[PDB]
């Protein structure tokens, strides 16, 4: 059993966690140098995302683990500043270390981040601006997150890619509530296609075709019929294993076809039902039966697939043929087919015709991996603009606001009568740590680069401005429009401290 | 003889070094983890001790302490273990200088005795002093232990439901009672209070537009079937070769789920809860009957309801009946945050409640989790005894100056001995000194000092770095609690030092 | 990086051989500070708080180290107090400067960054300060004697203390001369008497006699320094006297007094009728036939002077030294109006020479005393308070005491770095993060919380002045203008300008080789 007490315990979290720290100072930022995972199935990725890193690092330490858990709802609350919360995590440990030499308890400089916390957070929401305000409409909130997806490989179509996030998102919650529901945005994928193949459908999607070609490929009727079994002679759901007896059952069965394709076709048109979605698919004495009449159907659609269209739809399922009847129907606008040129996709595209409560993103992509980053850089673009419409004030981002908090932070330090002071001061030069390494990873001078903002914030005028990570033309990002939310530069400060006193609190860590 | 002791000595106080840094509101978390990998934190004592498994013979002996003092009070075990620990570490110089043990548990044992007949002497009892209605008091003791938080501003809009929540209940108070959900959303002044037992209610399946929300005596049914279509439990799927066989089969499919469904009209079944999910399949059959049906009851709420609506909860459905189906006053659905909530309020056995937080953080309900934990034993300790002392370590206070100042008038051996029992017990606010930050040097020094001077309830503020009347402050603490526990810790060390020599059968 | 050449290595080795002679001296800080021994290999034990003795005996060899060590034989010249806060200084910022160091910035940006630092720094401090009147002894009487109110020798410090003021105010002139050189103030010290006699000579005292001169008195006396030894012929190489019977032997007695008188005879002309002997043990400085041909020229007989002791005299009476009789001439004399021998019972046998009457500006306090320590402890007492009737004489501006002007100065530094480009903010912010640790180092001493005193004190300052600071005497936070101690600026001057710039000369060392 381990066992560790004093200075020397807490000195040995810190560089547990200093550790994980100098991993993940590189990969800040768009010039974030990559990193190179593997797999344990012997696969190779190179990317720099922050969740990525920390989901992958398999650190025993317990100090390291308690950072895994740190990104758990990081994603759904920030996700693109991943790494920024890391590296001011780390760099408050760095600078606390030289506290507790001083002779200082861990709890003070818990209390003290907090403190300092507060002065951060109310010196975010005075240099804000907002954007939509009282304005419904799309052209700004376009652009906005334009900028945001050029750290990826989606930057071919970075334009695309920002329409389809503002349509979503507006879709399923209204700029008048500012609670925007990004559980109900579903994001799929399929080997195939580029990026601008990317489609928005309001209701239901699957990687499913009609059981006959010549099906009517537009389909306006609200008629949906969800059935555990396909309009012919029945067949398990599971597997098949046909066995015939002998040959006088082998000529029976032929004349149960006869009776039960006419029993079951016929009895499409008595319920009203026209698009029969089944399980199982068709047989081609079935298909040529239903072009006569007019009737659409499924081929082969998946279980746990088919109760997603009936939330979508509002409908339900007929595990049977005799209970048919028009209250079990789907509800739906219009059901279509989406043929990608050359591409033999015919995919299912249910829609409603409405404002609907539910969409799905179905991303497309000649590659696996390229798809791979267009998920996340699309599930990071949801919480900008999540955030944008519950909070139309923003902040410059690129460390423009991280040098702001320092000096708020640092002016009110001479008015905080408290040995909590010093922890003010450690939390102000730690906030400088997150801009300053991107003028690292940038490859510029890391202390150069550092002060002549800091001036430009205080001698050359009081507005704040933004580092040259991208190297642009010059300082003000504003003149860039590089703007992050204004929730995650308070979320980043407020899970990067939360998790320090967590840290700070333990000093002693025993297992048998 | 004498070395077995000393081996005792510190064996004992590794155990309070487990465990020193958690006395107090403000203690220090730990992180211990089981076989299992799984990760365990948590600032209480009591759970520290139980999952650490200590196999030495002389540290269960403390063990055993503290799980009885869990039992009675479920608080404060922490001060049994630092306390009984620090009686070893005052009399360890004077084992060894050749005095024997047996002397020292006459010692503890008359030093006990005396703290009894110094704390009942001492209490004061809180009844309606100062002409002030229970209400305001019970309101003044509560907020005191939510300030200082994230919710300081707002903390009389929280002050007034813990209140609530305690005079709801009958004579009998239980901690465990009275649960609290977290719901992420809102601000801090948009909790609400149920009176009644609730649940998250994560049932999004089909049922709208019917299923009535109001009831006047519905008949709570207390089901586990998965009534979902295409469920893991209900199934029916014969593999053959006829054609018309099969139309039976997907017959039989349909009838396993109808004809156990109705055996739940039947049963007279108004409001159907069920643990397992219910499909959109079943949930039209309760709609066209008129019939509520809310699946997705998490077991842990089913407990509060069994205990609230006063009936069973049975596995099978064939079993359902007018045995097991409890009744309420007062069944309705609100709109907290736009999700649902079902709750029974009025129910013959309510004896549990509801008590949902908001807020724009899962962490800043976290530490509201903790801080009524603490509210709710103030309000449960003070009408149950309104003879209380002060607390934050007051009364410990009182007798390092009571017991020593006897001390000096008891020739013999005993004098050393319950006069190092008297510096024995600054170990509490010692630990309340360093387990805040505060510096321990001027506090303890200046509050023993303001005794003399006429202090009597004067203790260490946890709030701000000074010394102040935690009497008048309304930071109270029972005052047979703490003779408890000074017995509980006189007990364990007389123990431990009434043992010499350790016997083990070789095996 | 890669970095295969390492010259960055070596500069942690120059700053943890510095680093470790000021965290030794560390807690001898102040009044309060804890005593240091020093053991000598032969077993004499010695135990004293005194800052500069404990880095003299350390022995030092590291050349980073060595730097300090004279760093504050320098503050002993320029301010003559508070050497061991010039250390802490010093190895304060380099402990800050390796945090600098591991950001990747170069030692010289740093250095540069440290100028601006130290200059702004001075003006921080001097309109802060309190200017005082220089021509008023009263202002020098009290911040004079109440710095020795906390010294060793308390209870003499109100009469050694004018000594000090009107032995400068004699010398200097008010509020027009700033030079002041204090190797124009003697303290000559005898067995028998007390402190309490205080006698200021204008002119010069000596420890030695007038035996075997049988005149001990000269009236309208030139003084005149002769370094050449007036004995028999002593040649060097090999020599022998050529005797022949016992005639010849007498005939050497007689003549050897011919080579004496003749010498004699060239200084009379002169009209010098006082002679000074430089010490010289090599050989016979002055021959017993010299004692009585000098009384037969009315000429006394003054010999044991030290080196140190003749500047002294060369500037109370205008002397200069002869190495030869030959080049001896009326130009090198002196001038004296009484000359004489005053041995009294407590003031020992002292050669008591009035009336200068030349150019030169020197005095003497002859303090008595019974004692070893007695006349020993007072002499550093008026050292101490000469060095800070010194000091205001330069800098005619009072600050206030305790580690006061330090958090005034880390204060305002923390502000001006915010206003600055470039690698200067980390180096400046650096620059008053290293100045917190004199305060909490006098808190740690005073028993109190290091860090609890200095942080409250700052917000003090923020909100009010520098007047509040840590007291000493009561041991806690208090107006120290109300304690009424104070310290000159010129101490904390040349503490800041000394040790920053040898910072910056370790910081300029990139590689050290041994020659020969």
């Amino acid at each position: 059993k381990s066992r560790l007490m004093g200075l020397e315990a807490l000195k040995s979290h810190i560089m547990a966690a200093k550790a994980v720290a100098n991993t993940m100072r590189t990969s800040l930022g768009p010039n974030g140098l990559d990193k190179m995972m593997v797999d344990k199935d012997g696969d190779v990725t190179v990317t720099n995302d922050g969740a990525t890193i920390l989901s992958m690092m398999d650190v025993d330490h317990q100090i390291a683990k308690l950072m895994v858990e740190l990104s758990k709802s990081q994603d759904d609350e920030i996700g693109d500043g991943t790494t920024g919360v890391v590296v001011l995590a780390g760099a408050l440990l760095e600078e606390a270390e030289q506290l507790l030499d001083r002779g200082i308890h861990p709890i003070r400089i818990a209390d003290g981040y907090e403190q300092a916390a507060r002065v951060a957070i109310e010196h975010l929401d005075k240099i804000s601006d907002s954007v939509l305000v009282d304005i419904k409409d799309t052209e700004p909130l376009i652009q906005t997150a334009k900028t945001t997806l050029g750290s990826k490989v989606v930057n071919s179509c970075h334009r695309q890619m920002a329409e389809i996030a503002v349509n979503a998102v507006l879709t399923v919650a209204d700029m008048e509530r500012r609670d925007v529901d990004f559980e109900l945005i579903k994001v799929e994928g399929k080997v195939g296609g580029r990026l601008e193949d990317t489609k928005l459908i309001k209701g239901v999607i699957v990687d499913k075709d009609f059981s006959h070609p010549q099906m009517p490929k537009k389909v306006e009727d609200a008629k949906i019929a969800i059935l555990t079994c396909p309009f012919e002679p029945p067949k398990p759901k599971t597997k098949h294993k046909l066995d015939v007896t002998s040959v006088e059952d082998y000529k029976a069965l032929q004349k149960y076809e006869k009776e039960k394709f006419e029993e079951m076709i016929q009895q499409i048109k008595e319920t009203g039902a026209n698009l029969a979605i089944c399980q199982w698919g068709f047989d081609d004495e079935a298909n040529h039966l239903l072009l006569q009449n007019n009737l659409p159907a499924v081929r082969w659609v998946g279980g746990p697939e088919i109760e997603l269209i009936a939330i979508a739809t509002g409908g339900r399922i007929v595990p049977r043929f005799s209970e048919l009847t028009a209250e079990k129907l789907g509800f739906a606008g219009l059901v279509q087919e989406i043929s990608f040129g050359t591409t033999k996709d015919k995919m299912l595209v249910i829609e409603q015709c409405k404002n609907s409560r539910a969409v799905t993103i179905f991303i497309r992509g000649g590659n696996k991996m390229i798809i791979e980053e267009a998920k996340r850089s699309l599930h990071d673009a949801l919480c900008v603009i999540r955030n944008l419409i519950r909070d139309n004030r923003v902040v410059y981002g690129g460390g423009a606001a991280e040098i702001s908090c320092a000096l708020a932070v640092s002016q009110e330090a001479d008015k905080c009568p408290t040995l909590e002071q010093y922890a003010m001061r450690a939390f102000a030069d730690a906030l400088e740590v997150i801009p300053m390494a991107l003028s690292e990873n940038s490859g510029m001078n890391p202390i150069q680069t550092m002060t002549e903002v800091r001036a430009r914030q205080v001698k050359e005028m009081n507005p704040a401005l933004g580092i040259d990570c991208l190297h642009k033309g010059t300082n003000d990002m504003k003149q860039q429009h590089v703007i992050e939310t204004l929730i995650g530069k308070k979320q980043q400060i407020s899970l990067a401290t939360q998790m320090v006193r967590m840290i700070l609190k333990i000093d002693d860590i025993r297992k048998p | 003889g004498i070395p077995q002791l000393v081996s005792n000595i510190s064996a004992c106080q590794v155990i309070a070094e487990a465990v020193r840094t958690t006395l107090g509101p403000r203690g220090m978390d730990k992180l211990i983890v089981d076989g299992r990998g799984k990760a365990t934190i948590s600032n209480d004592g009591a759970t520290i001790l139980k999952l650490l498994d200590v196999v030495h013979p002389a540290a269960k002996t403390l063990v055993d302490i503290a799980k009885s003092q869990d039992a009675e009070v479920g608080d404060g075990t922490t001060s049994v273990t630092l306390l009984a620990a620090e009686f070893l570490k005052q009399v360890k110089p004077y084992v060894e200088e050749g005095l024997h043990p047996q002397i020292i548990i006459r010692a503890f044992r008359t030093a006990t005795q005396l703290a009894v007949n110094k704390i009942k002497e001492i209490a004061v009892t809180v009844k309606k002093a100062d002409k002030v209605e229970q209400r305001k008091l019970l309101e003044k003791c509560a907020m005191t232990a939510l300030s200082s938080k994230l919710i300081s501003q707002q903390k009389a809009f929280f002050a007034k439901m813990v209140v609530d929540a305690v005079m709801m209940l009958d004579d009998l108070l239980q901690l465990k009672m009275i649960g609290i959900k977290k719901v992420q959303g809102g601000a801090l002044e948009d909790s609400q209070l149920v009176a009644g037992v609730a649940f998250k209610k994560t049932f999004s399946y089909a049922g709208f537009e019917m299923q009535p929300k109001k009831y006047h005596n519905p008949k709570i049914a207390l089901l586990n079937v998965e009534l979902e279509l295409k469920a893991e439990k209900d199934n029916a799927e014969i593999r053959v070769h006829t054609v018309e066989d099969y139309q039976a089969i997907v017959d039989a499919e349909w009838n396993i789920l109808y004809d156990k469904l109705e055996k739940i009209h039947h049963s007279g079944a108004k409001v159907v809860s069920s643990k397992l999910p219910i499909g959109d399949v079943a949930t039209q059959y309760f709609a066209d009957r008129d019939m509520f049906c809310a699946g997705r009851v998490p077991e842990e709420d089913l407990k509060r309801t069994m205990m609230a609506c006063g009936g069973s909860i049975q596995t099978s459905v064939n079993a359902l009946s007018a045995d097991v189906l409890g009744r309420c006053q007062v069944f309705e659905e609100t709109q907290i945050g736009g999700e649902r909530y079902n709750f029974f309020t009025g129910c013959p056995k309510a004896k549990t409640c509801t008590f949902i937080l908001r807020g724009g953080a899962e962490q800043f309900m976290e530490e509201t989790e903790r801080s009524l934990h603490d509210a709710i034993m103030i309000v449960r300790r003070a009408i149950k005894n309104d003879s209380v002392v002060a607390g934050g370590g007051a009364i410990e206070m009182e007798l390092s100056k009571y017991l020593r100042d006897y001390s000096r008038t008891i020739p013999g051996k005993q004098q050393l001995l319950i006069g190092a029992y008297a510096k024995a017990l600054e170990i509490i606010p010692r630990q309340l000194c360093d387990n805040a930050g505060f510096d321990a040097t001027n506090i303890l020094n200046k509050l023993r000092a303001r005794h003399a001077q006429g202090g009597t309830w004067y203790g260490v503020d946890i709030n701000n770095e000074d010394i102040a009347d935690n009497f008048e402050a309304f930071v109270w603490e029972p005052a047979m609690v703490r003779i408890n526990a000074l017995t509980a810790a006189s007990e364990a060390a007389c123990l431990i030092v009434s043992v010499d020599e350790t016997i083990k059968n070789p095996r | 990086y890669q970095d295969r050449d390492k010259p960055a290595q070596i500069r942690f080795s120059n700053i943890s051989a510095a680093k470790a002679v000021a965290d030794a001296i560390r807690t001898s800080l102040g009044p309060k500070g804890m005593d240091k021994m020093i053991q000598d290999g032969k077993g004499d034990v010695t135990i004293t708080n005194d800052g500069a003795t404990i880095l003299k005996q350390m022995q030092v060899l590291h050349p980073a180290a060595r730097m300090l060590v004279e760093l504050s034989k320098a503050q002993d010249i320029e301010a003559g107090d508070g050497t061991t806060s010039v250390v802490i200084i010093a190895g304060s910022l380099l402990d800050s400067c390796t945090k600098l160091l591991q950001k990747g910035i170069h030692p010289t940006i740093i250095s540069e960054s440290f100028q601006k630092a130290l200059e702004k720094g001075i003006e921080i401090l001097t309109d802060m300060s309190r200017p005082v009147e220089l021509s008023d002894r009263e202002t020098l009487l009290n911040s004079a004697t109440t710095s020795l109110n906390s010294k060793v020798v308390s209870q003499y410090s109100s009469l050694l203390s004018p000594m000090s003021v009107n032995a400068v105010m004699k010398v200097i002139d008010p509020a027009t001369a700033t030079s002041v050189d204090l190797r124009d103030i003697k303290i000559v010290k005898k067995l028998g008497g007390t402190i309490d006699d205080c006698e200021l000579v204008e002119g010069l005292v000596l420890t030695q006699k007038v035996s075997n001169s049988g005149i001990t008195r000269v009236e309208k006396a030139k003084i005149g320094l002769i370094q050449f030894c007036l004995s028999a012929p002593k040649t060097d190489m090999d020599n022998q006297i050529v005797v022949s019977d016992y005639a010849q032997m007498d005939r050497v007695l007689r003549e050897e007094r011919a080579y004496i008188l003749n010498l004699v005879k060239q200084i009379k002309k002169t009209g010098c009728n006082v002679l000074l002997i430089q010490k010289s043990i090599l050989r016979d400085a002055l021959s017993d036939l010299a004692l009585h041909f000098l009384n037969k020229m009315k000429i006394m007989v003054i010999k044991d002077i030290e080196r140190e002791d003749i500047e002294f005299i060369c500037k109370t009476i205008g002397t200069k030294p002869v190495a030869h009789i030959d080049q001896f001439t009326a130009d090198m004399l002196g001038s004296a109006e009484l000359a004489e021998e005053v041995n009294l019972n407590g003031s020992g046998k002292l050669l008591k020479i009035t009336g200068c009457a030349s150019p030169g500006k020197t005095v003497t306090i002859v303090v008595r005393g019974s004692n070893k320590l007695v006349i020993e402890e007072a002499e550093r007492s008026i050292h101490d308070a000469l060095c800070v009737i010194r000091c205001l004489v330069k800098k005619r501006a009072l600050i206030a005491g305790g580690g006061a002007p330090e958090i005034e100065l880390a204060l305002r530094l923390t502000e001006y770095s915010r206003t600055l480009s470039g690698m200067e903010s980390y180096c400046v912010r650096a620059f008053a993060d290293a100045m917190e640790v004199i305060p909490s180092t006098l808190a740690e001493n005073a028993g109190l919380n290091p860090i609890s005193t200095v942080t409250e004190l700052r917000n003090r300052h923020a909100q009010g002045e520098k007047t509040a600071g840590i007291n000493v005497r009561k041991g806690g936070i208090s107006n120290i203008l109300e304690e009424l101690v104070v310290q000159p600026l010129l101490v904390s001057v040349s503490a800041l300008t000394l040790a920053t710039e040898t910072v910056r000369s370790i910081l300029k060392i990139d590689d050290v080789v041994n020659t020969r």
